[PDB]
């Protein structure tokens, strides 16, 4: 994460975030409904820098320091990079969002009045095609990822000395291998829930109220398809086990 | 220090995403509760004996049976959450939750945790459960259940006061270090 993002998303809130006399200018709704956006936001900062952590800390330290066996950095970390690519892409529109909503002479006081038009744009077309092809891929490869890392930490000594070596640090304390992959997994599970929150606080300007209703929708329809396209995927399981299901 | 993996189930309404917040913080939020919790590690000392738990949720995973397994793996302690406001979430526990838990955590102990508890002698609640011809849900009846289900024990809590909190989690370390 980029020390100016962090700083904007230090505090536990938007109403800690912006000045106070900024603050007193909004009323009770508005302060409740920036409250959930921030939230969204900030949550979605941590996720891509989990992503970071998994492809710049743990993958390519495994390429450059490591002499593993061909696929096996890719069993360890499955569709990584195209993850990546599809929240750092939603966090850049989030981000330039309250940007623009910035008060002249602020680097700080925002008010996001039209976030539904880009949860449904994240959400329908192209980007869900691709949302859901990606997580249906990584949720399917969950527990060979698991199973191979506990292989790998139990036999292989220099991979073990790489794992303690790059998690020492106390910023990496709820970021281990398995720990990563379990936030991303969880991570689309958390969309629903932050979305009607803030639809619960939106009712001010219909548009708006109606644009989050169909975001809510389109996220549920995503989260749906996801799960019916998961199958876990066993390493040396044999056809038989699979055609019998 | 041993690390050990918490994963707390139950309905959306339970109260499990506010307990993992107020035990993580040590504090009930006084300015913004958050909606959703991503993880944890907490240090615990329990008996003498130093563990990091990692804390994990299962919130908005309750419509989604092939996702929802994913945050099972390598469990050392099972939450088991309902709240005391509301029988309906106590009736889910044993042939919904319990065979789940059992399939995916076999042999792993399950803390059946009575929510909400500041909620049992509530007037509010008291007269909304009454035109659904229902109570709150008496100490007995959560002890009951945890006998039934083969809980490792029975816990009651309010994350909205704090109490109870903390034995709770001590507890669960105690549970996650057993043979
Ligand atoms: C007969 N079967 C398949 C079982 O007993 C296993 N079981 N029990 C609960 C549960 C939830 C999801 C998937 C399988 C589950």
């Amino acid at each position: 994460s980029m020390e100016m993002d962090e700083k904007d998303f230090a505090a536990d809130s938007w109403s800690l975030a912006v000045d106070s006399s900024f603050l007193q200018q909004h009323k009770k709704e508005v302060m409740k409904q920036q409250d959930v956006i921030y939230e969204l936001i900030q949550t979605e900062l941590h996720h891509v820098r989990t992503l970071k952590i998994m492809t710049r800390l743990f993958r390519t330290g495994m390429l450059e320091e490591l002499h593993l066996e061909p696929g096996v950095v890719q069993g360890l970390f499955p569709c990584v990079d195209e993850l990546s690519d599809i929240h750092t892409r939603f966090l850049s529109q989030l981000l330039e969002r309250r940007r623009q909503a910035l008060c002249p002479g602020s680097t700080r006081n925002f008010v996001i009045h039209r976030l539904g038009d880009l949860l449904i744009s994240q959400f329908s077309g192209p980007s869900a095609e691709q949302m859901c092809k990606t997580y249906s891929e990584f949720c399917s490869r969950h527990s060979k990822a698991l199973k191979l890392y506990k292989e790998l930490y139990a036999r292989d000594k220099r991979f073990q000395q790489f794992i303690r070596k790059v998690t020492r640090p106390a910023v990496l304390k709820r970021h281990g291998v398995q720990e990563c992959i379990l936030l991303v997994t969880q991570r689309i599970t958390k969309y629903p829930l932050l979305i009607s929150r803030i639809l619960q606080h939106s009712h001010g300007i219909e548009e708006e109220r109606q644009d989050l209703t169909t975001a809510l929708g389109l996220v549920k329809e995503l989260l749906s398809n996801v799960d019916e396209g998961i199958y876990q995927l066993e390493k040396g399981a044999r056809l038989q086990e699979i055609y019998n299901r | 220090a041993i690390r050990k993996k918490l994963v707390i189930v139950g309905d959306g309404a339970c109260g499990k995403t506010c307990l993992l917040i107020v035990f993580s913080k040590d504090q009930f939020p006084e300015v913004y509760v958050p909606t959703v919790f991503e993880n944890y590690v907490a240090d615990i000392e329990v008996d003498g004996k130093q563990v990091e738990l990692a804390l994990w949720d299962t919130a908005g995973q309750e419509d989604y049976d092939r996702l929802r397994p994913l945050s099972y793996p390598d469990t050392d302690v099972i939450l088991m959450c309902f709240s005391i406001d509301s029988p309906d979430s106590l009736e889910n526990i044993p042939e919904k939750w319990t065979p789940e838990v059992k399939h995916f955590c076999p042999n792993v102990p399950i803390i059946l945790v009575g929510n909400k508890k500041d909620l049992r002698n509530d007037e509010h609640t008291r007269r909304e459960l009454a035109k659904m011809k229902q109570e709150p849900v008496k100490p007995e009846e959560g002890r009951d259940m945890a006998n039934r289900i083969g809980a490792f024990g029975y816990m009651e809590c309010s994350a909205k006061t704090k109490d109870g909190v903390r034995e709770v989690f001590e507890m669960a370390t105690r549970a996650a270090l057993q043979a």
